[PDB]
RNA sequence: AUUUAAAUAAUAUUUUAAAAUUUAUUGAAAAAUAAAUAUAGUAAGAUUAUUUUAGUAAAUAUUUAUUUUUCUUUGUA
């Protein structure tokens, strides 16, 4: 009847500082505990999630689960971009954006 | 041994007198529940001893036609934790029968020394507040038992009546007319 | 030791008093499938090996 | 960062490239002008009636205490509780009158529910308790595993003499400190906390659950959750008839099926539970809100070869009722039989929580 | 302890080469010269 | 503000309409049509976006870039942020000091 | 003051006077005087007859300060000497509950008088 | 404790859950 | 620690008020504080309660 | 920006859509920040560790000048010691008046447990007293 | 310390004959545990008239009632 | 230590300093057509002297001496009348106050002539102060009830309270005081930041104008005889004031003593939704308006309606399992058809 | 037996180091190999997150308490 320790929701595992009690649950040994922060200063991938805790309800081919970035398997097709549009896994092209008239228009990424 | 209302065969033995004891009315509200949910658990161990085997999945489906307990447990379970539980059901309505049998001299009694309406009068147990437990509608100008203390229609006034519409244009959508008030924002 | 086995079938379901650690908070299609296939496959397996033992 | 830390304010420039794109923008024509999304209160998820459509027959507002009928209306057959009704401490102190539905979607008799269980008013804490005790109790306990000291498998020697070298003071290099090593206080399950819930808490805070549901106009009351086959796309042709969105992405729903008003049952209908497993978003749970009480045999250390976390050692199990779920699928939709279950099981529990004046009257007004 | 790495990093550049280079020694030095700096400012100028 | 003409011209605001952290929503509610009427030289563009750059952006008339960053910022900061590209020209930053008074 | 003894501390606290630079006007009564003697190597003195002091501020002549003073509200800042900060805490928190107590018994007075008219109207309309 | 670990590879000991006081 | 109130607490705290003068007092949804009162002001509280009619 | 703090939920339950509103008791201020450091207040993490020495030594874990009385113990427990659960005849009668128990039957030990009046926690070996307290007839 | 000084106002220092020292001396000044409410006899008690006014009233004529009055109860 | 603020000590910073707005009068609603509803059933002057000078008018007027402060609010309103163009606030505003001096000197007609010309400057002006409105029939009220007219003096209270019910915020004043309570940490002393208490007869004079308004309307009704009147009155006054501590209301935050998180502050002072703005604006029945073309969701029926692209492909439903080999590939091979049969149309 | 409360839960407790000890193998006429978490405030060394909001047995620290009278003043528990 003591309510469930807010800590050990499992949003959180931070790494092992000084205090911490004996079921804050924090990473293993050896390992850092935000997966892109290869560096301090090494960046957010942009379009690229890595699904974590939970199996995924939509799963991207350009993202991460249980993986790593393989890139043959990830893009098959680097032309074409991928997002989830009414619950489905749907492919547009990809576009770059770049300024003409002083607006920013859309074109073909790839040629 | 006790547990009926009688005496201990302890209280047998020592002599104690007992026998003549006044009659008083009691409901026997508490013990109504308890015998309810005796009876509603005695009907649980018949239920889940005897649980078959249904099994969705082809793998388990060899097993379905066998009861779910192994028959020693079976057994077992019949005899602990089964019919034990129908003596304890057993002896509630033990307890409740008797006191009918005194409620109804009780009554009598009264009906004859008063008269049958003043006696139902005697004997009924409401609480001047009952209605705020049973029918609140009775109970609302008396004292507000709200959770929502706000939408009681005596401290209703308090909350805002919205000017609002329809818009066609925006989906169907109802929105509020309402000028916002411009906030305080700087020092 | 003791495990408290006088509650094991006790239950009003098949998945009850029975301790189990291995889960998430979304469940898939699939995964919900194995879960009342574990579950009655624990029941059937545990009955069906006692009653191999005793006879 | 921090909103106080000199790095916020960072990013003076670029973080726009001052051009519209020529598509989607547009400039702001004045007070009069609709923006999409703007709304003058914080609101994270801000759905209105289109994306999150609600049934209930008013759209829940601050002059209606509750968006259902209030009284019995005269153009449909009423249907009293199964059990009577008694107003406790935390109740709506209203009657509630909700419409049942077919399941080719128009209405069917109205039918009305008990204020212990849809009446009990949300309050944040106790939903709180609810909430945590679920995201702690469904990760995986058996991935908590990690290497000790005296795990990692090299000699036990001093690895080098300390007397006149200018190297570290070292011997059995197996500690935390090195690349190789494994920590002294490690994680493994069967250190990991499982909580244990009194049947109290989660009695009321599912009740609490049940009724905010009801507040937001999210819950509908159904005859038989029932398929003419077992195949799902019987099951997603019923779902397309009622109106109930399934898709991954779309607010989902969570049954509660008990079977109909004539004949409840505790299990679930064969061939809507088979055809019932699809790929989106919904969930089919047991009609109950109560949970078994929980225990533990090692309360202290007992059992050694125990792999398992400490704690209740009879964690509530996945397909019941709760707060995540109920908060992560938006319609809820529950069966005659489940409603008489719920009433049923819970009525000696809000008897017994009466006050003995008022209790003592219960006999005597049936 | 904050040193205060990650504001400082970015001034670097107006070092001349040991310190500009190797961002810790870099570090030591802005560090000094800002708490230099900052005490003459209050007590002397 | 210089002779007549604010130095001010476009204020960016990005934001999505559906997604999460309603800050920029609930101003463009109740903070900014109080701003519009006040500066109405000021063109002010909107961006939906479904991953919204959480900074605020103004523009001025030499062609200056200047911008502020909102991410969980209250709307009430916002709008100061807002004031606060209003009232400069960004033109120079000098400090402060005895010498640098007189410009 | 942190050049002195803590008795010549505890004086110049009762004279009202913490740091370097301070100044205070103090009455002339026996007791100020037996402080004023003990700090004298610090504190410089003036003295005004209260004539000259009713002159100092434009006062009329025959106005006295006794009613002046009883005039002005006790409430002003920093009211009383109280022995620690915690008690000085709980005399803030009382002031502030006595305001709050003033618009409760306001509101009450009112539904009081409302329950008054209610009732003889509803006993005048009945008979 | 790395994948490529000698340390680990090679099984070592296991710890058991520890008991508790009196 | 006040619980069973329902209704308006504010109102309720409002008279408490006036019972205790001096002492802290703090709502939250489910229940209401008194701060530094002891037995005694439980005393007063159920006397308080019982003579108000409930 | 404004996270909705028990208040609001409370008003209007509208506003209250998904699992992060659901912040526990707000007298929960979150997990141990620092280190309580004996002498010097709560110290901060990274912070100077110059005064942790009795920190650190207690992290890491007169009755002979008075006499026997007894050689049992002065309350001593032995086994067959009388020593029972008190029972207050206040609280008998309230549960007569109240209602949980029949002045009509025969009162057991075992009514006493089954009407709640008295939990399991209470009773043990020889099982209870009658005592009068504060009630005179 | 053990200074002629402890627990002394600066008034009563002139008196060497009676150090204020010691341990419980200091307790009783600031009042702690033993000595919370000090002294245990303090003015606004007299264990003599009971703080009630020795008079008599009971005269037999009621004419002369305060017949006996300021009587001196000591010398004043 | 403890200060005993001998020498000059600038004050503190607190929330409560914050500027507040003076709430007006919609633009299209003009005060003589709710008034016809109630009849139906710059040149520069030296103004920081001047205003001088009329700060000591009111004082010598809550002083009690009456022909003074007639004479200063002379003076101040001769030279606001020069200083400020047609039927401007300040002007209005002074000779409110005048009507007001002339009242209590004896001179009623004059006041009577003054405080209609209030009004019809009122009616005239673009979005006046609804404090203003409000101060000035409250004037017309006593200076109508002094001379000797009661129903129409009780008429002008009971409009004023039909005003500011109507036109008027009530939980404004308080919007950023309300949460402040939740800025203290500390609980065995400095406990007065927790209990922190502003009264609303003072962060907004509206209010305090009204409540007194209705407090002499129902001296009158109680001096006419009028019963109902007396109650509906009362009734409307008591309204007001719980409208007013309603939207005060909050629950306590931590209560015992917090050590150090300093930057929790930045939750407890916001723009907090007032119980009257979270009650009025909430998203069921103020919907948020969502299109559909900046979004990549839509519901059924509408699913065209979402934000366009370049050449799309349908691929599948995202299912996670199809990352496996050839027998998890061989479940969930029909899924995709069958969902294209959920959502057709 | 004159005589007042109560939120029934325990599982945790820094970090690196000797000279040592002990057990078991192998070798030579104590050494090596393999197993352990022995002990180290006078040996020692580390102990991860700025912009802060009350002072200095006896002292200090953490949580908490008392509106006890005079012209002013006061951290007492």
């Amino acid at each position: 009847p003591r309510p469930a320790p807010r800590f050990a929701m499992g949003h959180m595992l931070p790494h092992r500082s000084n205090v911490g009690s004996q079921f804050l649950h924090t990473q293993r040994h050896g390992s850092r505990s935000t997966w892109y922060k290869k560096h301090y200063f090494s960046l957010r991938p942009f379009a690229i999630q890595r699904h974590h805790g939970t199996t995924p309800r939509i799963l991207l081919d350009r993202s991460l689960w249980k993986s790593l970035w393989i890139t043959k398997l990830q893009l098959p097709d680097i032309n074409r971009w991928e997002r989830v549009v009414n619950s489905r896994r749907v492919t547009e092209d990809r576009y770059a954006f770049v300024e003409e008239e002083g607006v920013m228009h859309k074109v073909n990424w790839g040629l | 041994s006790g547990a009926f209302g009688c005496g201990s065969y302890r209280s047998v033995v020592a002599g104690t007198q007992n026998v003549p004891r006044r009659m008083t009315f009691y409901p026997s509200a508490y013990e109504l529940i308890q015998l309810h949910k005796a009876h509603r658990e005695v009907i649980r161990h018949f239920y889940v001893r005897d649980k078959i085997f249904d099994n969705k999945f082809p793998g388990n489906a060899l097993a379905n036609g066998l009861f779910k307990f192994v028959p020693n447990r079976r057994e077992n379970y019949h005899m602990r934790e089964l019919m034990e539980s129908i003596r304890r059901r057993s002896i509630w309505m033990h307890r409740i029968k008797q006191q009918r049998e005194i409620n109804a001299k009780v009554v009598e009694n009264m009906e004859v020394k008063y008269g049958k309406k003043a006696a139902a009068s005697m004997l009924c147990f409401t609480t001047p507040d009952s209605n705020a437990y049973f029918a609140p509608h009775r109970y609302q100008d008396v004292a507000n038992s709200w959770p929502n203390y706000w939408q009681h229609p005596s401290v209703n006034h308090v909350v805002p009546k919205p000017r609002w519409r329809r818009h066609r244009e925006l989906g169907g959508i109802t929105r509020v007319e309402d000028p916002f008030a411009v906030q305080a924002s700087d020092y | 030791g003791f495990t408290m086995k006088y509650k094991k079938g006790t239950g009003l379901w098949d998945e009850d008093h029975v301790n189990d650690y291995k889960t998430n908070r979304y469940l898939s299609a699939r995964a919900t499938m194995r879960w009342y296939q574990e579950m009655e496959r624990h029941q059937t397996r545990n009955s069906l090996n006692a009653r191999r033992a005793t006879q | 960062s921090s909103i106080f830390s000199p790095r916020y304010d960072w990013r003076t420039s670029g973080v726009h490239d001052i051009a519209p794109r020529d598509e989607g923008d547009f400039l702001y024509q004045g007070p009069q002008h609709v923006l999409p999304g703007a709304h003058p209160l914080p609101l994270h998820h801000p759905h209105n009636t289109i994306t999150r459509p609600v049934i209930s027959p008013y759209i829940p507002s601050p002059q209606r205490s509750h968006p259902y009928f209030t009284a019995p209306l005269p153009e449909l057959p009423h249907f009293s509780t199964t059990k009577p009704i008694v107003y406790t401490y935390g109740t709506m102190k209203e009657r509630i009158i909700a419409p049942v539905f077919n399941l080719k979607n128009e209405v069917i008799y109205t039918r009305e529910l008990d204020p212990f269980i849809f009446g009990m008013y949300p309050e944040v804490e106790e939903l709180s308790k609810n909430l945590t005790y679920w995201m702690v109790r469904c990760q995986n306990f058996a991935s908590k595993w990690d290497y000790e000291t005296r795990e990692i498998w090299r000699k036990a020697k001093k690895n080098w003499p300390n007397t006149g070298m200018g190297m570290p003071r070292v011997g059995n290099r197996k500690n935390h400190l090195y690349t190789w090593g494994g920590r002294t206080k490690p994680s493994k399950p069967w250190n990991m906390l499982m909580p244990t819930m009194d049947v109290k808490t989660w009695s009321k805070s599912n009740r609490m659950m049940l009724t905010l549901k009801m507040l937001q106009g999210r819950l509908q009351v159904v005859d038989r959750l029932t398929l003419e086959e077992p195949t799902q796309e019987c099951y997603l042709e019923l779902c397309r008839n009622m109106s109930w969105d399934v898709r991954h992405t779309g607010g989902g729903v969570l049954f509660m099926d008990g079977g109909s008003r004539i004949t409840p049952s505790s299990e679930f209908d064969r061939a809507f539970f088979f055809g019932s497993f699809f790929n989106g978003r919904n969930k089919i749970v047991r009609p109950t809100v109560l949970c078994d009480e929980q225990y533990d045999y090692n309360k202290t250390a007992a059992k050694q070869r125990m792999k398992g976390p400490k704690g209740a050692k009879n964690p509530i199990p996945i397909n019941r009722f709760n707060a995540y779920d109920a908060m992560k699928h938006d319609r809820l939709v529950i069966t005659e039989g489940a409603l008489m279950q719920l009433e049923d099981e819970l009525y000696e529990h809000k008897l017994q929580i009466l006050p003995p004046h008022i209790r003592n009257q219960l006999p005597e007004y049936g | 302890h904050y040193r205060a790495k990650l504001e400082l990093d970015r001034i670097r550049s107006m070092l001349r080469g040991r310190a500009r280079l190797e961002r810790k020694v870099g570090l030591k030095r802005l560090f000094f010269l800002m708490r230099t700096q900052t005490r003459y400012r209050v007590e002397q100028q | 503000s210089r002779n007549g003409e604010l130095c001010l011209k476009k204020v960016i605001i990005s934001y999505c309409p559906s997604n999460g952290a309603p800050n920029t929503r609930q101003f463009l509610a109740t903070h900014l049509p109080h701003f519009h009427a006040k500066y109405p030289s000021v063109s002010i563009d909107l961006r939906p976006r479904l991953w919204p750059e959480m900074a605020i952006t103004g523009v001025y008339r030499d062609g200056s870039e200047r911008s502020y960053n909102t991410k969980n910022l209250s709307p009430m900061g916002i709008f100061l942020r807002l004031n606060n590209l209003v009232s400069t020209a960004n033109d120079y930053d000098q400090p402060f000091c005895a010498s640098h008074l007189h410009f | 003051p942190f050049k002195h003894s803590w008795e010549v501390n505890r004086m110049l606290r009762e004279l009202r006077l913490e740091f370097k630079g301070q100044t205070t006007i103090v009455p002339d009564i026996p007791q100020v005087r037996k402080r004023i003697w003990r700090v004298r190597h610090i504190v410089k003195v003036d003295v005004l007859d209260l004539d000259e002091a009713k002159a100092l501020i434009g006062v009329p002549e025959h106005i006295s300060f006794t009613d002046l003073a009883s005039q002005l509200p006790p409430s002003f800042g920093r009211v009383k000497a109280v022995p620690s900060p915690v008690i000085r805490s709980k005399m803030n928190f009382m002031k502030l509950r006595r305001m709050r107590l003033r618009d409760v018994l306001h509101r009450d007075a009112l539904e009081l008088r409302l329950l008054e008219l209610k009732r003889s109207a509803m006993k005048n309309a009945e008979q | 404790p790395k994948m490529g670990c000698e340390e680990i590879t090679r099984k070592a000991r296991r710890v058991q859950l520890q008991p508790t006081e009196y | 620690r006040i619980q069973q109130v329902e209704g308006d607490m504010f109102r309720f705290e409002e008279e408490l008020l006036k019972i205790f003068p001096t002492k802290k007092i703090f709502v939250r949804s489910h229940s209401i504080y008194v701060y530094n009162v002891a037995l005694d002001g439980r005393m007063v509280l159920h006397h308080w309660l019982l003579g108000l009619g409930f | 920006q404004h996270k909705w703090n028990h208040w609001d939920q409370y008003l209007n339950p509208q506003i209250t859509q998904s699992i992060k509103d659901l912040t526990p008791t707000p007298e929960y201020v979150g997990m141990r920040c620092g280190h309580n450091m004996i002498k010097m207040g709560w110290m901060k993490i990274g912070g100077s560790w110059k005064y942790s020495r009795g920190y650190n030594d207690r992290r890491r874990v007169r009755f002979m000048l008075a006499p026997r009385v007894s050689a049992g113990g002065p309350r001593n427990r032995y086994e067959g010691k009388l020593v029972f659960s008190p029972l207050r005849l206040s609280k008998l009668l309230w549960a007569i008046d109240t209602g949980r128990i029949n002045p009509n039957e025969v009162i057991t030990l075992y009514h006493l447990r089954q009407a709640n009046v008295v939990g399991e926690r209470e009773i043990v070996w020889p099982g209870f007293v009658l005592i009068s307290n504060g009630v005179r007839r | 310390a053990r200074s002629p000084l402890a627990n002394k106002s600066p008034d009563e220092y002139g008196n060497t004959w009676d150090p204020r020292t010691g341990v419980e001396w200091y307790h009783r000044l600031r009042r702690r545990g033993a000595y919370r409410h000090w002294p245990w006899a303090r003015w606004n008690d007299d264990p003599v008239r009971q703080h009630q006014e020795l008079s008599c009233r009971r005269t037999f004529s009621a004419a002369v009632t305060g017949a006996n009055e300021g009587v001196p109860l000591w010398n004043y | 230590v403890t200060r005993l603020y001998t020498s000059y000590y600038t004050g503190v910073l607190y929330p409560n300093q914050l500027v507040q707005p003076k709430q007006r009068l919609p633009a299209d609603v003009s005060v003589s057509a709710i008034l016809q509803k109630r009849s139906e059933p710059r040149p520069y002057v030296p103004l920081g002297e001047v205003a001088k000078l009329e700060l000591q008018g009111d004082y010598y007027m809550e002083g009690g001496m009456f022909q003074e402060a007639l004479e200063h609010y002379g003076v101040v309103a001769k030279a606001y009348n020069y200083a400020y163009p047609e039927n401007h606030a300040q002007r209005i505003g002074i000779r409110i106050k005048l009507s007001a001096a002339f009242r209590q000197t004896g001179r009623l007609e004059s006041s009577l002539a003054n405080i209609e010309e209030v009004l019809r400057m009122l009616d005239a002006s673009t979005r006046p102060s609804l404090e203003l409105i409000c101060e000035a029939l409250l004037e017309l009220g006593i200076t109508r009830e002094a001379l000797g007219m009661k129903r129409e003096a009780t008429e002008a209270y009971e409009e004023a309270l039909e005003v500011v019910n109507s036109f008027h915020n009530w939980g404004e004043s308080h919007r950023m005081l309300r949460l402040l309570p939740r800025l203290g940490r500390r609980f065995n002393y400095n406990f007065e930041e927790k209990f922190v208490y502003f009264s609303p007869f003072d962060y907004d004079r509206t209010f305090a104008l009204v409540d007194q308004c209705l407090e002499r309307a129902e001296t009158i009704f109680n001096e006419i005889g009028d019963v109902e009147g007396a109650i509906r009155v009362l009734q409307q006054r008591k309204e007001m004031i719980d409208k007013k501590f309603f939207n005060m209301r909050d629950f306590a935050g931590r209560i015992h003593t917090m050590r150090g998180h300093w930057k929790r502050r930045a939750q407890h002072l916001t723009n907090a939704p007032t119980p009257d703005e979270l009650l009025r604006y909430s998203p069921t029945i103020h919907q948020v308006h969502r299109d559909f073309k900046y979004e990549l969701t839509a519901p059924i029926g509408r699913e065209k309606e979402v934000m366009p692209g370049v050449n799309r492909l349908v691929l599948d439903m995202g299912n996670p399992y199809r990352r496996r080999g050839r027998l998890s590939n061989k479940m969930l091979k029909d899924a995709d058809h069958k969902f294209a049969n959920y959502v057709r149309q």
